[PDB]
């Protein structure tokens, strides 16, 4: 169909439950144990047969990636999204079968970004939040992703008319925005957190090396709070004042140490990325203001723990500053208060 | 006032919801007062083995409020002159029929645990927990005799004598606070009422009440080996006076409570024991009883006498 | 003694009267003094107006923080010397106004789970409404840096939250629309000018003035600004809650809360 | 892990027999968790200290599964009835003669969901058609009497009930095994009885 509705709309729905009967037997926990190994190949052997049989006698990778590799081919056509994430799902479920994971990883992400950039014409948020999510971990240089999607996020509101979402992501829009920030939020503090420092024992290279990685991870972090000043509606900014308490506890727990440690060898870098963090964070109590200026209780139900840990990386500045023999090189002062957009209330 | 006995069958086999439940639950709770204090234990029956479909926490609620508050009345106007004064339903009555309505609820709750975990969520405690009455006390302390809810009970009524003592120990330590508020019957007092209730020929809280006692001395000894001792040390002298008082009134019990006392007290581990010392000082005041029951406890006793040391 | 009789009273007044005569030295024997008095007091009336204007005095003898505030000292108490201020008398006192907070929560805590909550309320009010004038006054004094400005920070965290348990408990009230008089509204909007503001100005001049063990120490310093800026927030926001119920408005009183972000300088250079 | 205790209950069971009351306390207590292998493991230790012991502790085994299985919740049911199951066809003749307390269990059928009515009365069959019990079969001809005063309520609950466990008796009373004899006929009545009912 390259080139009367009532078949197509049912054989759509039959193609969607085909491949979902296909992910219902190929995810069951009876393939944990080895007594169902010979089955699994049996079945695995039926699936791979149809693109070049001819050899029984396999070992498990070949047959394993022929299988894969016949099962990636339905992407050429397919008539709607619920497909989409099933047919993800059981190329996920499949790859995990092999040991390596070097290739599978990026493989599954490079067909996530295909399906996610079709057009998908005409979704639902609770299904683009897992796709998206499926999309966002396995590619490697997360940061490099999030800061493309963001980047990429701008030719929709610099120049869209009314409802006529069409950016080079063609699955953004006013009403699914939400989603994508809170995905983003979410996978940026989940892959901060796994970060760890240890003991200083390392050369300088590993040293300046995460430096550097935090650098980017606080400059998209400043790029991806920056745009909520045109996108202020009751969801996106409780997902961005949730999850901005949730980063910068991630940043004061698992990367303060490693401040503490190189403050001799790289002072300059560390003073400037804390300006950085700095005013993002006068940005977030700008929103923390904003939060209760209008009274609205769910909004602001979670600005006390903010506040709290917000003032937490301040008074830890101080302790870090303390910690090297530097007491007298600290000093405060309140800022003035301002608007989302930026003034000055009295 | 006369059909309700069988106003209870319009609930068994029709579907119900639970207003109207309710409402005639609450009528049932009226006319508690109306119909008679001997008619009542055939109709609590009938109504909790009812309540296993349908509504468990009113009538258990509804029960547990009336019989508190007539003790209270009983309680309040049967101080007075030994003489002609007015009184309602006798002690030898109203006693007899809080054991028979107790061990129908205690045996209704071993039918299904799902009753007795409501009635445990039900009179959870800090707070005051208001609802705590001798007959709830009494209540609490016969759940015991089932394994699901031993520890379950123990626990909370510790806890809720511990919170009393706290209470005391506050309020007695200033004006303005004692100024605001008219005092109410802390549970010490209350459980120590109980246990002399208990001499109306029911036996199945004694070993509830023993346990109790030794659990509150145990949780609360003088560890020396300064605001928190004041409780802990009123707790252990609570669990020594509720010992005591349960060696004299019952006699089955007896044997097992200075055998326990013994065999805690005859040790070479050098813990501090002089509460224990002092409560076996205490019940062996009474000579022939001991002899009357246990005098097999103590000769054997003796024989180990040779091997602690000389402290 | 019995604390009801003439000898009581007259002993009370006996030691009142040396507390507001002479002046010694030693920090031993008036912090035994004090004890002895405030064990006397406090089972006689609440000690809560003694608090005020001994502390009244204290903030004479230190001085404010602003470092331009012309006190006048009130000579309430001879025996608060100079000498005797700064370490000993103001960490008894943040006690025992600490134990009337105990007092004051016990009894809100009680009588919502009571749920005569007529009278009971205005004696709450009342006690607030005094003791929050001691908080007030002893916010600028210029403690030292010791242990005794960690106390007060700890005090007055806990008087916070005794502050949100009423108000939670006149949300848990106001169902009925109409429970808010006036003996709220006056404690509400003191202390909205009075407490609060000060709280964030004392705190400016806390910070800005100044192994393996010491790494510890450091981060046990970290806990008691973040602890009561928690509380402060937490009660605005229940405040707001309160304000959404019964279609009143209470952040008229009290301003915007002020924010605070650290700077920095080039003077480590001077350190190498 | 089981065998451990396996052995345990094979070469000290003269000195471990004196207590018995005191392990099957601790294994009710046990078996009221939320897991399953602490229940499966309290499970066997019912079953092993029934194995083993004295006749008065099997009383006492037998005493403990039946309030379990009249306790309520449904994990110790269905726990209690597969340990009951299993221990029938373990030592059957053992059990014969405490046929009377596993019997008792059916004056509670409003505290036993469907389902669960027909494995006991599975288990409570099976226990009563060992051909040890031929000498003295009274367990048999006392069911297919109470089966009968079940099938001839007026109650409906209890109408369904018997339909329940007539039809799982007569199929292991037809039970097809290594018979074409008068049990077949006494099959054939019964179902003929039950639908005419």
């Amino acid at each position: 169909l390259a080139a009367k509705v009532q078949e197509y709309h049912i054989m759509s729905s039959c193609y969607q439950r085909l491949l979902q009967i296909f992910h219902g037997l190929f995810a069951w926990s009876g393939f944990s144990q080895p007594e169902n190994q010979n089955l699994l190949y049996s079945a695995l052997h039926v699936l791979s047969s149809r693109l070049k049989q001819g050899e029984h006698s396999q070992p498990l990778e070949e047959l394993l990636s022929q299988s894969v590799h016949y099962l990636q081919n339905f992407h050429q056509s397919i008539p709607s999204f619920q497909c989409a994430l099933y047919l993800i799902r059981l190329l996920m479920v499949i790859l995990e079968k092999s040991t390596a994971s070097a290739q599978n990883k990026e493989k599954i992400a490079s067909l996530a970004r295909q399906f996610l950039c079709r057009v998908w014409p005409s979704i639902s948020n609770d299904q683009l939040h897992a796709l998206l999510c499926i999309y966002l971990e396995h590619t490697e240089s997360i940061l490099k992703a999030i800061e493309e999607i963001a980047g990429v996020g701008v030719p929709e509101l610099i120049n869209s008319p009314k409802d006529a979402s069409s950016s080079t992501f063609p699955t953004l829009t006013r009403h699914t925005f939400v989603v994508f920030f809170r995905v983003m939020m979410a996978e940026l503090e989940k892959t901060v957190k796994k970060i760890e420092p240890g003991t200083a024992a390392d050369s300088q290279q590993i040293h300046e090396e995460k430096l550097l990685y935090w650098n980017m991870a606080v400059r998209d972090f400043s790029i991806l709070i920056n745009l909520i000043k045109v996108f202020d509606s009751h969801p996106v900014l409780h997902v961005c004042l949730k999850y901005g308490r949730l980063f910068v506890e991630a940043f004061l727990k698992q990367c303060m140490p490693l401040l503490d440690f190189s403050f001799r060898k790289h002072r300059e870098d560390v003073l400037s990325l804390l300006e950085t963090f700095q005013l993002d964070t006068r940005l977030l109590h700008h929103l923390c203001g904003h939060s209760k200026i209008h009274q609205d209780t769910r909004l602001t139900q979670h600005v006390p723990l903010l506040k709290k840990t917000l003032e937490l990386l301040v008074c830890r500045v101080k302790a870090m500053l303390t910690l090297n023999n530097c007491r007298e090189a600290f000093w405060l002062g309140n800022l003035k208060n301002r608007d989302l957009q930026g003034e000055e209330i009295k | 006032q006369q059909y309700v006995i069988q106003l209870t069958s319009m609930f068994k086999d029709v579907p119900l919801t639970a207003e109207e439940v309710e409402f005639v639950v609450e009528k049932a709770l009226s006319m508690f007062s109306k119909m008679n204090l001997q008619e009542i234990p055939p109709l609590v029956y009938q109504l909790l083995v009812l309540s296993s479909k349908g509504s468990r926490k009113s009538v258990l609620e509804g029960i547990i409020a009336f019989f508190s508050a007539l003790d209270k009345q009983h309680n309040e106007e049967q101080s007075g002159d030994e003489l002609l004064d007015v009184v309602t339903v006798p002690s030898g009555e109203l006693r007899h029929v809080e054991g028979t309505i107790i061990l129908h609820i205690v045996f209704a709750i071993k039918l299904d645990y799902e009753l007795g975990r409501e009635l445990v969520k039900h009179l959870k405690v800090g707070d005051s927990n208001n609802n705590l009455s001798p007959f709830s006390i009494a209540l609490l302390l016969s759940v015991t005799r089932i394994q699901r809810f031993q520890d379950q009970v123990l626990d909370l009524l510790k806890t809720s004598v511990v919170k009393s003592f706290k209470d005391l120990q506050l309020l007695q330590g200033s004006k303005f606070l004692q100024n605001l508020v008219p005092h109410r019957s802390y549970v010490s007092t209350m459980i120590l009422e109980v246990v002399k209730n208990s001499v109306h020929s029911w036996d199945h809280v004694t070993q509830g009440l023993v346990e109790l006692g030794f659990i509150l001395m145990d949780s609360y000894g003088p560890k020396k080996v300064s605001l928190s001792r004041m409780p802990n040390q009123h707790a252990c002298k609570l669990g020594a006076n509720i010992l005591l008082e349960t060696f004299k009134i019952h006699e089955m019990i007896r044997q097992e409570i200075l055998e326990q006392v013994l065999n805690r007290v005859v040790t070479r581990a050098s813990s501090p024991i002089s509460h224990f010392l002092d409560l076996l000082s205490n019940i062996v005041m009474y000579a022939p009883l001991v002899l009357q029951s246990c005098s097999s406890k103590v000769t054997e006793a003796f024989d180990y006498l040779s091997f602690l040391p000389l402290q | 003694l019995e604390p009801s009789s003439p000898q009581f009273v007259q002993m009370l007044s006996w030691t009142s009267k040396i507390c507001k005569e002479n002046s010694r030295e030693d920090a031993l024997f008036c912090k035994s003094l004090m004890n002895l008095l405030f064990s006397l007091h406090v089972s006689y009336k609440s000690p809560v107006i003694l608090l005020r204007d001994l502390s009244q005095d204290i903030h004479g003898h230190l001085g404010d923080i602003d470092q331009d505030v012309e006190v006048e000292k009130t000579n309430h108490f001879a025996i608060v010397n100079l000498r005797t201020a700064a370490p000993t008398v103001c960490l008894l006192v943040l006690s025992q106004a600490e134990k009337v907070l105990e007092e004051v929560d016990w009894l809100i805590t009680k009588l919502k789970g009571q749920v005569p909550n007529q009278p009971v309320e205005k004696a709450i009010i009342m006690q607030l409404g005094t003791l929050l004038t001691f908080f007030h006054e002893l916010v600028q004094t210029a403690l030292p840096s010791g242990s005794c400005v960690d106390t007060l920070l700890k005090d007055l965290c806990k008087m916070y939250t005794t502050l949100t348990a009423l108000v939670r408990y006149y949300l848990q009230v106001c169902q009925s629309s109409g429970g808010i008089p006036k003996n709220m509204e006056k404690l509400v909007k003191l202390s909205g000018s009075h407490l609060t503001p000060l709280c964030y100005s004392f705190i400016s001049y806390v910070q800005n003035k100044s192994v393996a063990t010491a790494m510890a120490r450091v981060l046990r310093e970290t806990k008691p600004i973040p602890n009561l800026i928690f509380a402060i927030e937490q009660y605005e926001k229940f405040l707001i809650h309160l304000s959404k119920k019964s279609k009143v408005n209470l952040m008229q009183h009290m301003k915007l809360s002020t924010s605070r972000d650290f700077k920095i300088k080039g003077n480590i250079l001077d350190m190498v | 892990q089981e065998q451990l205790l396996q052995s345990t209950f094979s070469v000290h069971y003269l000195v471990l027999k004196d207590m018995c009351s005191s392990i099957l306390s601790l294994a009710q207590s046990l078996l009221h968790s939320l897991d399953q292998s602490i229940i499966s493991f309290g499970s066997l230790l019912y079953k092993y200290a029934f194995k083993f012991f004295d006749t008065y502790c099997q009383q006492e085994v037998v005493g403990a599964l039946v309030t379990h299985i009249c306790s309520g919740n449904e994990a110790e049911v269905d726990t209690a009835l597969d340990v009951l199951l299993e221990l029938v066809v373990l030592n059957p003749s053992a059990m014969m003669m405490n046929a009377v307390f596993v019997k008792g269990i059916l004056d509670y059928l409003d505290n036993i969901s469907p389902q669960q009515i027909r494995k006991l009365f599975y288990v409570l069959s099976t226990l009563a058609f060992s051909k040890q019990n031929e000498a003295s079969s009274h367990i048999q001809d006392d069911m297919h009497l109470v089966i009968r005063k079940q099938l001839s309520s007026t109650v409906f609950k209890y109408k369904l009930i018997g339909i329940i466990g007539a039809v799982t008796m007569a199929g292991i009373m037809a039970a097809d095994r290594s018979l074409s004899d008068e049990q077949c006929t006494q099959v054939t009545s019964l179902l003929q009885l039950v639908h005419s009912c």
